[PDB]
Order: structure tokens, then sequence, then C-alpha cells
């Protein structure tokens, strides 16, 4: 599959939990 | 533009974060947020989340 860019900070929120 | 667009997952994507939208190839996704950088946010069926913008294709 295509390369998944790391989540940019500008797309994150406190809900960006891993 | 991609915002508000309906796209189809070209590849399966398994969320790596709780705010990500897992989907399978063929899944129809409604793009609800576009940000440069490789990720869009959208919904598929009853789920919402960010997903790799290069994992979908315009329908």
């Amino acid at each position: 599959p295509p390369v998944i860019a790391p989540r940019p900070e500008h797309t994150k929120s406190i809900y960006t939990r891993s | 533009g991609p915002l508000g667009s309906v796209v189809r997952a070209k590849f399966n994507f398994q969320q790596t974060n709780e705010d990500e939208l897992s989907f399978s190839k063929g899944d129809v996704i409604h793009v609800t947020r576009v940000e440069e950088g490789g990720w869009w946010e959208g919904t598929h069926n009853g789920r919402t989340g960010w997903f790799p913008s290069n994992y979908v294709r315009e329908i």
C-alpha cells in the first residue's frame, strides 16, 4: 500500500491517541 | 475540492490512532476535513476519522 505520512500536528488533537 | 467530496478507499487502512478512520478498499468515504500533509478527515458509514489522503481516490 502507499506510504502513510506521519500524522501532521495540524491534523492532531487530544483525540489523536495511539 | 476534496472537502465534502466522496472518495473511495483504494487500499485498506487500519487506524493507528483512535481519531483515525479505518477502512477497507472500496469503502466510500465522505471527506469532512482536508489538511495538507497526507491526511484527511472524513466518514465512512457510521465512523469518522483521519485517514491517509493517498489511500482514497475520487469517485
